[PDB]
């Protein structure tokens, strides 16, 4: 009884909203035609 | 629900409609990143 | 050297006094046949069925009104949404009872008004300028066909529509706040902000043209007569309002650029009144604005109230209480 | 088992979005490797197939 | 009676509108 | 004009054309749209209130057709500016809702008066009875019923 | 009207009237709403409780119900503006 | 008759004769221009500066 | 806790039929048993005044009310199509039915067409078709 | 009342065939630039 | 008739057919059984006159003059039940359901407006002989109930079983031992009944069909609102129709 | 500027002329009379249901 | 401050008195929104005003309907307001239950805190519970 679908959805926007700027942070580092 | 072979991933299909809305997000955060040029 | 293309050229013509343009061709016949008679059905014109149940609301000059509280009444309940003109009326006896000129008035304003903005456009194509006045325009043709003919539309009879009046037009916005809720609401929200900030970059702008002002007159004659009209120099100091208003609020908040100083004039209100517009619209379709009734309660469950339940008490007020006899049934579906 | 492809079929999608615009952003990264790439996409699309075999017979 | 008072001022103020457009004082320019 | 943006205002509109005519397809059909999928309509749902209440003073031995009602109209079954036998009350405006629970009992004229007191089936009481309690009026937080009503139900159609 | 007599015969003093009471009077009695009520207030006007029993089809249980009320139950004058609205007179909780 | 599916609200038959001699008498003054040109004559340009 | 809004699972002890829902599932200890008797009584006898619905048909025909057929089949008959489906529990019972039912979408089909013989030839194809529809289960 | 009627649909299409046949008159070319 | 019925609702919808009565065809008799009861008696009056002064070339006696009806198409009654019963000398006809009030409203010459309820509710019809002929004629009184129930709100929110009971923003009216007892006519509202001569002629009957359908001639008084002002006197004539059954 | 008495004194003498006007009156007492129990609890408004003035089946 | 004797509500018809436990609180009034106030939100009946579910209102029906255990005699079989037959047909029921989806599964315990919720309430909120929008 540790709710796990609330547990399940937080760390799924988390992936999901870091899955975006991750594209742009490695091309950034990566210094391509951004 | 989903069928039982796919219940285990009712989290991630909650979040799934949302993320048409950081795409349009995504576009300023690359604007933003190339220094809005 | 034809006919027609004399004629296209005297229409098209920007020497014409007012330019009439092919928009024109449908303004001026519509437009003044929504003048002409609503002067007549303001002055003169009997009582009209509005609620549909045979009890005539008189709205005319001749029958006991005064400017405040004469109006073109809406068309009938009995009607509602059907097309109602003066042939399909087997008399004008007929047409005027069951509320006649209320379609024709509003049909021919709606077709003017959206010609008129057309026509807008038009000009500044002859003239060399670029176009967008007319987008400007936009933000009251959203508002006149918000209350004419969309929330008619909405709610299934002109009889909701809006009456063509002064005191009908507080009828029509009290009882839309009982049965929609249109405070709460986020885009009446967002259109207060329109005008109020509207008003407020209004007298922002046009007072700090006004303090910083060139001499170019004396102290006898008027401010004004400074300005003469075609000249090529600027009239007034912007780098004196500009270093004003960058010490008033702080400097970073101030626009140095005139061009979108005046931008952001013609953003605020045409957005605020946009969004307003499709605020009725949506309203129309009895999504109403918010409802926070018995929203906080205890421990026990007991409704605590709050300043909603405050305004709910004066929105039943209005809902008990309008069209007192049109309703037998426990619901206001429409 | 449909649990467990379609739960490889997700950490594959993971996989590529991260990569796959980083490997056409760059000027040259597509060109020099798509080969690699090209084998992820086919990995990709055959679960695509297993998954829609494994529910068919499932049911 | 009373009616024909306000008849006069809405007539009255579509005058003043009418002499305002088309006997405008005209600007120039130079 | 045949340049670029030329054709993006041509489309925009014809797609706005598309845009109110979808959305006043989904206000008034119950055809495309049907009202066991969609819910009742804007129209439907006036219309099933009158004869819930209809139903309702029937079982009372009351004659619905001589009821005159309070403004002298009336109460249960009107006349339609057209002539047609038709439900009274504010739902006097929506006089065309044409709607499977009803039309079993039309006529040439109207609602058969003969049919209504004999042959009304307890699937329409449990369908206007329905689309009365679930009618399309709504609010932003999804709180349904009119905009006076307390925060209970969850319904916007 | 302004000063109407028997207002208190209508729906609150518990002695209710028979041909000027809603159908809600009735509702305070156990066992006459909605049948025993109902052929009440649907046929025309009464001079007595013993007129109740003129009522064409009545059971022994639907007199049974009205013999136990018989004293609560009285008969007015029919003023004809309270005697349409009987069924309904737009009056709802 | 009002809620009748009659095409334009073309309720009689003279009704008709009235539409087609509208478009047609301003037609046959746009023709008188803009009619007999030559239907072949093409350009390369957002927008046509040909004749009257 | 009273107030909690997205205690999904930890609230109620009973397991429900998914996080976004109040209801429990159609297992055990539930109240609504679908094996009873007078479920099954309530669908056989709709049955059975569809025939008797049917035999009206054409009484009206006969006549000349077009109104009163495309009706007759809609006011009444409403509920059948619930209960022939239900009914319907074999193989070879399922595709008998479909017999009845496109026999009797062409007596609706005839009627706003108004054929006079369409609507008498194809009622006696849904009266014969209830027939196989009744006699087998 | 069938005499009106007629009376109408002449003015609407007379005006609406001054708007149709206007803009198919070379409408873009009458600009201040050229022509 | 019968051709009304071979139509479908939405071919008559908007049409103003449902407004009018059918049309009986041909002349017989038929004779009412003993239980006999009307079916489908509908009226729809065809004219209308209201009692007035009439400018005649030197004398002013009252004269009907007509007037148009101006609510729309909504004057026909309909589906009006009821047995005939026979008594020995003259056959009757007592009405029991159906809709038998059309509210409707009429205007004048000089531009005035009057409503009147046009209804046949209690009529006691009684008519020469027994069967139904074409020289039949049967006519009665009818009860004209007020035009608006009790319940009804005017202008300053006061009627007759609710409401309030003075002028509501008049305060200073209630002041003194008269009170406002010099618009006390307009304060009490009366709930009032009329009545009404109907006068119907059976001229063309089917027997085959068991169908009648002839001429009336009805007056009665229109409204007052509750004692508002002086009610007149309302002739109108038009066609009838009935199943005799 | 609470009433055009012209308005009133009609009103009140011819029970049919009804304007907008006087329609915005009844919705005034509505408001008068709905909240002013719940606004003010200081003065202890005990209102019965037999006084608030509703409409017609509302 | 959902104190015990607050919770405590009659039980039979003789008169009996037990408590509801906090989670029949709380499941009593899920399932009442979700089920049952779509036409009886906040006691009032949409469909048939007359018959509420006031505590007035079920003592005066020909059983008396305000026990616990006659609240859920009622959803099992729905007779009227006098008794003497069932809508059964018309009000959604347990044994009217193939028409009416919403009531295919529903356990001894869940309409045992529906009941309860229509019982508690007036004692929560005394006027307020099908008072109609007057005490709104
Ligand atoms: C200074 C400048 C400001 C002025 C200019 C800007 C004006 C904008 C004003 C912003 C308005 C934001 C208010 C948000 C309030 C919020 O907390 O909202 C609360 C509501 C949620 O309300 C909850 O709603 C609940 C609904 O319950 C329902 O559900 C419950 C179960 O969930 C129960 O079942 C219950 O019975 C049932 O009723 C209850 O009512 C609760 O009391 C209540 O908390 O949120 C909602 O619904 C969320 C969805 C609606 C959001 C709509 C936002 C639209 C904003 C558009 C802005 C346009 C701006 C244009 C600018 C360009
Ligand atoms: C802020 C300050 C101002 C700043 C400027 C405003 C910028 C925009 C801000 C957006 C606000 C969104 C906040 C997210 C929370 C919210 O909203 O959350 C609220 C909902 C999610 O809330 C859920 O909302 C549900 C809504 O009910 C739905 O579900 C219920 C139970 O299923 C019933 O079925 C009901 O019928 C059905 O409507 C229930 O209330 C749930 O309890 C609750 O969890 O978000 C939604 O759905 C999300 C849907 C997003 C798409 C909405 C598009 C809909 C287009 C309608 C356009 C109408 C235009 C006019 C607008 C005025
Ligand atoms: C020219 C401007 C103009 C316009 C647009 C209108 C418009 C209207 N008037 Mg008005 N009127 C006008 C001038 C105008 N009026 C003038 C000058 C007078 C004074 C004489 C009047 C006097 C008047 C009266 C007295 C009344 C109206 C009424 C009306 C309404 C309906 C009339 C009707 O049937 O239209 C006829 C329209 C058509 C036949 C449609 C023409 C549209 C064409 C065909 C374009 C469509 C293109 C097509 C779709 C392309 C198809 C391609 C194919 C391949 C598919 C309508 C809103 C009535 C009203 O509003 O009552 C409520 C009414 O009673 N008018
Ligand atoms: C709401 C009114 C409105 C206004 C002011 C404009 C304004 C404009 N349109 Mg446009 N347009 C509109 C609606 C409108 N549009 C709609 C609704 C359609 C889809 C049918 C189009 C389709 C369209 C095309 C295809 C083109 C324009 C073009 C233009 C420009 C020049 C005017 C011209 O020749 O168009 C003529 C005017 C119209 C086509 C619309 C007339 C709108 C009338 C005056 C009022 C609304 C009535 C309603 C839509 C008609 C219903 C008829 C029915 C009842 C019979 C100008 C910016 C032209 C342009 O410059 O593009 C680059 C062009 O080629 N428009
Ligand atoms: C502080 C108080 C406050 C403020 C500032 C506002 C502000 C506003 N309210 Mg609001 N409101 C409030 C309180 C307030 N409200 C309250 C308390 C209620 C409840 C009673 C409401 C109920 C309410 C309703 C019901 C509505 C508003 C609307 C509006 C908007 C009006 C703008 C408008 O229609 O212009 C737009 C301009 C026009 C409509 C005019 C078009 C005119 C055309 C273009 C030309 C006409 C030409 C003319 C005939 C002749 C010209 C002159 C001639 C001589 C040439 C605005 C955002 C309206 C809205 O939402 O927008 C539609 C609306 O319908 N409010
Ligand atoms: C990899 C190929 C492939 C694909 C595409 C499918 C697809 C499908 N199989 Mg299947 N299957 C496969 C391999 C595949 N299978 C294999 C290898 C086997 C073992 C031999 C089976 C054995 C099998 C069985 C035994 C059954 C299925 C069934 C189904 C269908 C489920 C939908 C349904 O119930 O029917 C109803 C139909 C629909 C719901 C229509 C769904 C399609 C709509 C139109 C969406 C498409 C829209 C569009 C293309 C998307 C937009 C894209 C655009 C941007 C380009 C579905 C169409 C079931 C079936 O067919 O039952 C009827 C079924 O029982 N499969
Ligand atoms: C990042 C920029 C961007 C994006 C995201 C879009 C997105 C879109 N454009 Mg586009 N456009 C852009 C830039 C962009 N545009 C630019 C710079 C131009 C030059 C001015 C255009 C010119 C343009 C035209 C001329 C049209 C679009 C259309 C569309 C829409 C196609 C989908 C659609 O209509 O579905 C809705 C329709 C359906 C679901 C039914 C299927 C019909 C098919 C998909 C229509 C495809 C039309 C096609 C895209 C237009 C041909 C363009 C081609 C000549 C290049 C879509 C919204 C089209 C449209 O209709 O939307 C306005 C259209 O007519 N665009
Ligand atoms: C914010 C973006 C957004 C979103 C989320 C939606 C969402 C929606 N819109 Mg939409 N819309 C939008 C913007 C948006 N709209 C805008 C900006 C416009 C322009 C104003 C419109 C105009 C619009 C119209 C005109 C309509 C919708 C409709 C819809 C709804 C259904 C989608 C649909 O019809 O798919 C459409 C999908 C396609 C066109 C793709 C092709 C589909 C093919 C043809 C289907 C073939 C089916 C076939 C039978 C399958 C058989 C397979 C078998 C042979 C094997 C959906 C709620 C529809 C609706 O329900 O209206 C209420 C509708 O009619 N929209
Ligand atoms: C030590 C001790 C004792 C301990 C206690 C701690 C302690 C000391 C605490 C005290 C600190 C304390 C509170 C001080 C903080 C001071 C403070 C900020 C207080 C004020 C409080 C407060 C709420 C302020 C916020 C409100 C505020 C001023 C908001 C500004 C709003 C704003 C940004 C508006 C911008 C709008 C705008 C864009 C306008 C331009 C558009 C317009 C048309 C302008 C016209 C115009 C502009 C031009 O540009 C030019 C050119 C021209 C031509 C022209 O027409
Ligand atoms: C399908 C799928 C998937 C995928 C997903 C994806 C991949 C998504 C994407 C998404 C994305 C793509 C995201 C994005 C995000 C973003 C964000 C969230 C951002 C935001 C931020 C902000 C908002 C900020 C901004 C800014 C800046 C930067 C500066 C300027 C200003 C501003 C403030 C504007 C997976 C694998 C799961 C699996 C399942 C299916
Ligand atoms: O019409 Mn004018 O107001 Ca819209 O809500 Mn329903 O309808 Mn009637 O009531 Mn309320
Ligand atoms: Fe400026």
């Amino acid at each position: 009884m540790i709710n796990w679908q609330v547990i399940g959805q937080l760390m799924s926007t988390a992936v999901i909203m870091l899955a975006g700027p991750a594209v742009i942070v490695l091309l950034a580092l990566k210094k391509g035609n951004l | 629900r989903l069928p039982e072979a796919y219940v285990v991933f009712s989290p991630i299909v909650d979040v799934l409609p949302i993320i048409p809305v950081f795409f349009l997000l995504l576009a300023f955060v690359w604007q933003a990143a190339i220094g809005f040029r | 050297v034809s006919l027609w293309e004399r004629f296209c050229a005297w229409i098209t013509s920007t020497e014409n006094r007012l330019y009439i343009g092919w928009f024109g061709c449908l303004m001026f016949p519509t437009l003044l046949t929504a003048t002409s008679c609503f002067i007549i059905a303001f002055i003169a014109a009997p009582p009209v069925d509005i609620d549909g149940i045979r009890e005539p609301v008189a709205g005319s000059l001749l029958y006991g009104n005064n400017i405040i509280s004469g109006a073109v009444v809406p068309s009938s309940n009995a009607i509602g949404m059907h097309f109602y003109p003066i042939w399909e009326a087997a008399s004008i006896d007929e047409w005027l009872y069951n509320g006649g000129p209320y379609q024709l008035i509003v049909l021919h304003f709606l077709l003017g008004v959206s010609a008129y903005m057309g026509r807008e456009w038009e000009l500044s194509y002859r003239l060399g300028m670029r176009p967008w006045i007319f987008v400007a325009f936009s933000a009251p043709v959203a508002a006149a066909s918000a209350v004419f003919l969309v929330y008619p539309i909405g709610q299934g009879s002109f009889s909701d529509g809006m009456p063509l009046g002064i005191s009908g037009t507080f009828n029509f916005m009290l009882v839309f706040q009982a049965e929609h809720n249109i405070l709460m609401h986020p885009f009446h929200m967002a259109g207060v902000a329109g005008v109020f900030g509207g008003s407020l970059f209004s007298a922002m702008h046009g007072s700090l043209v006004t303090s910083s002002l060139i001499r170019e007159t004396t102290e006898n004659e008027s401010t004004n007569y400074g300005y003469k009209f075609g000249q090529e120099e600027e009239t007034y100091n912007i780098v004196a309002a500009h270093g004003y208003f960058g010490r008033l609020i702080f400097q970073y908040a101030s626009f140095n650029n005139s061009r979108a100083l005046h931008f952001f004039l013609a953003l605020w209100p045409v957005v605020g009144i946009w969004i307003t517009s499709m605020g009725i619209s949506t309203m129309a379709f009895n999504l109403n604005g918010f409802n926070f009734n018995q929203s906080v309660v205890d421990s026990q469950g007991r409704v605590i109230n709050t300043w909603a339940d405050i305004l709910n008490r004066a929105n039943l007020g209005i809902e008990v209480m309008h069209e007192r006899n049109a309703h037998n049934f426990p619901l206001d579906l429409a | 088992m449909i649990t467990l492809l379609v739960a490889l079929l997700v950490l594959i999608s993971l996989g590529l979005v991260v990569t796959v615009p980083v490997a056409l952003a760059t000027p040259g990264e597509w060109e020099i490797a798509k080969g690699k790439f090209n084998r992820f996409f086919q990995i990709w699309v055959f679960l695509v197939i297993v998954i829609a075999a494994a529910d068919g017979i499932s049911s | 009676m009373e009616a024909l008072v306000y008849t006069f001022l809405l007539i009255g103020t579509l005058m003043v509108i009418f002499f305002a457009v088309f006997f405008r004082e005209t600007p120039r320019i130079l | 004009v045949w340049s670029g943006e030329a054709y993006l205002s041509y489309s925009l509109a014809a797609i706005s054309l598309m845009g109110f005519t979808a959305a006043l397809y989904s206000w008034y059909n119950n055809t495309a749209y049907p009202s066991e999928l969609y819910g009742p309509t804007g129209p439907e749902a006036s219309q099933a209130q009158a004869f819930t209440f209809l139903v309702r003073d029937q079982r009372l031995g009351a004659n619905v057709s001589s009821a005159q009602g309070p403004t002298g109209l009336g109460k249960y079954l009107m006349r339609s500016p057209s002539g047609e036998i038709i439900f009274g009350g504010e739902t006097m405006r929506f006089w065309d809702l044409r709607a499977p629970w009803v039309e079993p009992l039309r006529g040439p004229n109207g609602l058969d008066i003969n049919k209504i007191k004999n042959d009304i089936q307890p699937w329409q009481e449990r369908r206007a009875a329905e689309y009365m309690t679930h009618a399309p009026l709504g609010s932003l937080n999804s709180v349904g019923g009119v905009a006076t009503e307390i925060n209970s139900v969850n319904y916007v159609s | 009207v302004i000063d109407y007599e028997n207002i208190g015969y209508l729906g609150g003093s518990s002695i209710v009237d028979i041909n000027n009471a809603n159908v809600r009077a009735y509702l305070k009695m156990p066992g006459m709403y909605p049948t025993v009520a109902g052929k009440i207030v649907s046929h025309g006007p009464y001079s007595g409780v013993a007129d109740l029993y003129k009522i064409p089809g009545l059971s022994s249980a639907e007199a049974d119900v009205i013999k136990k009320y018989e004293s609560r139950l009285t008969a007015k004058t029919p003023s004809p503006d309270y005697v349409i609205d009987r069924i309904n007179n737009g009056l709802y909780r | 008759t009002e809620g009748t599916n009659e095409w334009f609200g073309v309720d009689d038959l003279r009704l008709l004769a009235v539409l087609f001699l509208g478009h047609w008498a301003i037609l046959s003054l746009w023709l008188g221009s803009y009619g007999d040109s030559n239907e072949d004559e093409d350009f390369f340009g957002e927008i046509d500066y040909s004749a009257r | 806790s009273y107030s909690e809004g997205a205690a999904y699972g930890t609230d109620q002890a009973d397991k429900l039929y998914s996080p976004y829902s109040v209801y429990s599932p159609e297992g055990e200890k539930s109240l609504y048993k679908p094996d009873n008797a007078e479920y099954l009584a309530r669908k056989k006898a709709v049955l059975a005044e569809t025939k008797n619905r049917l035999q009206k048909i054409p009484a009206y025909v006969d006549k000349k009310e077009w109104f009163n057929v495309k009706d007759e089949l809609t006011r009444y008959m409403y509920e059948t199509r619930g209960a022939v489906r239900s009914l319907s529990s074999s193989v070879t019972q399922k595709e008998k039915a479909e017999v009845f039912f496109r026999a009797l979408e062409d007596t609706y089909g005839a009627a706003t067409l108004k054929k006079g013989d369409a609507v008498k030839a194809s009622n006696d194809k849904a009266i014969a078709a209830l027939d196989a529809f009744t006699a087998t289960l | 009342m069938l005499t009106l009627k007629i009376l109408v649909y002449t003015t609407v299409i007379f005006f609406v065939s001054l708007f149709i046949f206007g803009f198919l008159s070379s409408d873009p070319s009458r600009n201040p630039n050229r022509k | 008739k019968s051709q009304i019925n071979e139509l479908s609702y939405l071919q008559v919808k908007g049409t103003g057919l449902a407004n009018r009565c059918a049309e009986v065809v041909g002349e017989d008799s038929i004779k009412p059984k003993p239980g006999a009861k009307l079916v489908d008696m509908c009226i729809e009056p065809k004219a209308w006159a209201v009692e007035e002064e009439v400018g005649k070339a030197g004398k002013t006696e009252k004269k009907f003059v007509n007037s148009k009806v101006m609510t729309r198409q909504t004057y026909t009654l309909d589906a009006i039940e009821g047995p005939i019963t026979v008594d020995g000398g003259k056959i009757t006809f007592n009405e029991k359901e159906g809709i038998d009030y059309a509210a409707t409203t009429v205007q004048l010459p000089g531009g005035e407006r009057v409503p009147f309820l046009f209804t046949v509710k209690d009529l006691v019809a009684k008519g020469n002989g027994d069967t139904f002929k074409p020289g039949f004629q049967m006519g009665g009184d009818f009860n004209t109930p007020s035009y608006r129930t009790g319940l009804f709100l005017d202008p300053k929110g006061r009627g007759g079983t609710t409401g309030y009971d003075m002028a509501v923003a008049l305060p200073a009216l209630q002041l003194g031992e008269e009170g406002d007892a010099e618009l006390f006519g307009e304060n009490n509202k009366v709930f009032d009944i009329t009545q009404g001569r109907i006068e119907m002629e059976v001229n063309k009957v089917n027997a085959e069909d068991s169908e009648i359908g002839g001429v009336f001639v009805a007056t009665q008084l229109s409204d007052t609102d509750m004692g508002s002002k002086t009610p007149k006197k309302v002739l109108t004539k038009g066609i009838f129709y009935a199943k005799v059954d | 500027a609470y009433d055009f008495v012209s308005q009133e004194l009609r009103a009140a003498e011819d029970p049919e002329f009804e304007t907008f006007y006087t329609k915005n009156h009844l919705l005034d007492e509505g408001i008068r009379a709905w909240m002013a129990a719940q606004d003010q609890p200081h003065e202890n408004f005990v209102f019965p249901e037999e006084v608030l003035p509703r409409g017609n089946a509302l | 401050d959902l104190d015990e004797a607050t919770r405590t509500v009659v039980v039979d018809n003789a008169g009996n008195t037990t408590v509801l436990t906090p989670e029949q609180v709380k499941r009593g009034k899920r399932l009442f929104n979700a089920t049952c106030g779509a036409c009886h939100v906040g006691g009032i009946t949409k469909t048939n005003p007359n018959v509420g579910l006031d505590p007035e209102a079920l003592s005066l029906a020909t059983p008396r309907r305000d026990n616990i255990s006659a609240l859920v005699d009622y959803i099992k079989n729905p007779t009227t307001y006098d008794g003497l037959e069932s809508i059964a047909e018309v009000h959604p029921s347990i044994k009217s239950a193939d028409i009416y989806p919403r009531m295919r599964s529903l356990t001894d315990e869940d309409l045992y805190s529906i009941a309860g919720h229509i019982m508690l309430s007036p004692k929560i909120a005394s006027e307020k519970w099908g008072g109609g929008k007057i005490y709104y």
